[PDB]
């Protein structure tokens, strides 16, 4: 069968002082450049797209992730690094050492990030040759998902300013984050919201007038825990658009290209590559799990 | 065929990765010519992952 | 020794060769191009000698 190793060439002897730091993430996913054995530095960093002088754009790093190969550390010897590989369709171990805690179990479900929290906890620099390496992060899908959708509010709500606790704070169950925005491009972030701009204002041209009629028969009296959001009172917009006569046929054909335009959403909501764990141990915090593209 | 295919990575380069993997793609178009509604089948040739082949590929057919 | 400087717009610590040249390599995707003078206007790059 096949091999996969990566063994990482390099013109300096590592210092003891980032020599402690990678023998610290023994296990950890990066990508790199090329599907060769004998590999240069500059292509193992995620840094080639996430610079310090240049202002980064956390969206096209994202998009330069599901390009590239991605690769898990075996050892860290003081000359070379020695890799392993990730290939569909194969299962691997793999071993959480990422600094904002998540835990795991078996039958969860992954997804690759760059780091949006602390660039300079999960950035470490190489003095000795110059080059600084990238990790990136790897986060279950719930909150792999519910990063961009900040990300994407966040890009909106800056142009309008054209304060920070709705807008760069993450949400999730027992803890609240912080997204790391300093210095974003955010033009490569905005093709992304100008297609929104396209998909949404389409479903707002085939909204069923029924599903409209039941929310006015629904928030006004009988309300729901997950109803909270409209606080009570309908909007001034949804009394405007019931005026017509209900009629099943006419909703038939709008709910089909509802149901349509809501299978494109997972072009512009796409994660990376995912990663479907199978089994995970807890005390070692290794794991079991197949690599797939998408 | 040649006419039918839409090469889609192609640069100057004016540096993008390698990989193991490059996908064809399909695509058909629902438009109208003569006031008569007609399709079109074209292809597309790109390793570059979901998210920006379906926004490489809008940009194709933006007339 | 009968004089300091030959120009004062090169050797004087804000002159017009200093604004110019003293600025480290940026890269860019776009083929970035070389200039000779850089190498008597820096002040990173001499004192690694």
């Amino acid at each position: 069968a096949l091999d996969k190793s990566i063994v990482v060439n390099l013109t300096s002897r590592l210092f003891a002082d980032e020599l402690a730091a990678l023998q610290s993430k023994i296990g950890s996913v990066l990508p790199l450049g090329d599907c060769h054995r004998l590999q240069n530095i500059q292509a193992l960093g995620l840094g080639c797209v996430c610079s310090r002088e240049t202002s980064p754009d956390y969206i096209q790093i994202m998009q330069y992730l599901s390009k590239c190969t991605l690769a898990v550390l075996e050892e860290v010897r003081p000359d070379s690094l020695r890799l392993t590989r990730m290939d569909p369709s194969d299962n691997l171990q793999i071993k959480n050492v990422y600094a904002p805690f998540f835990q795991w179990d078996s039958n969860t479900q992954l997804a690759v990030l760059p780091p949006l929290f602390s660039r300079k906890d999960s950035t470490i620099v190489l003095e000795s040759n110059g080059f600084d390496i990238v990790f990136p992060m790897v986060v279950p899908q719930q909150l792999g998902h519910a990063i961009l959708q900040q990300l994407l509010v966040y890009h909106i709500y800056s142009k309008i300013s054209a304060l920070d606790l709705y807008t760069t704070n993450v949400s999730f169950m027992g803890r609240t984050y912080r997204l790391d925005v300093d210095n974003t491009d955010p033009r490569t972030a905005l093709r992304v919201l100008d297609d929104l701009s396209m998909y949404l204002c389409i479903l707002s041209a085939l909204v069923p007038r029924g599903c409209l009629r039941l929310l006015t028969a629904l928030v006004r009296h009988d309300r729901h825990p997950l109803t909270e959001v409209f606080e009570g009172v309908v909007p001034d917009e949804v009394t405007r658009i019931d005026l017509d006569q209900l009629s099943v046929p006419d909703d038939i054909t709008r709910m089909r290209v509802m149901f349509s335009y809501l299978q494109s959403l997972s072009s512009i909501f796409n994660l990376g590559p995912r990663l479907h764990v199978y089994a995970y141990s807890a005390e070692t915090l290794a794991a079991s799990c197949w690599y797939s593209p998408r | 065929p040649c006419d039918m295919l839409v090469d889609l990575d192609e640069s100057c380069p004016m540096r993008e990765p390698a990989g193991l993997n490059v996908t064809i793609y399909a695509s058909l178009v629902y438009l109208r010519v003569n006031q008569r509604p007609s399709m079109a089948l074209t292809f597309f040739q790109s390793g570059k992952g979901f998210a920006e082949v379906v926004a490489m590929i809008k940009d194709h057919f933006t007339d | 020794e009968c004089r300091s400087t030959n120009n004062p717009w090169a050797s004087q610590r804000g002159s017009l060769g200093d604004v110019l040249y003293n600025i480290t390599f940026r890269q860019t995707a776009l083929p970035g191009m070389y200039s000779p003078c850089r190498q008597f206007f820096h002040k990173e790059d001499i004192m690694r000698y």
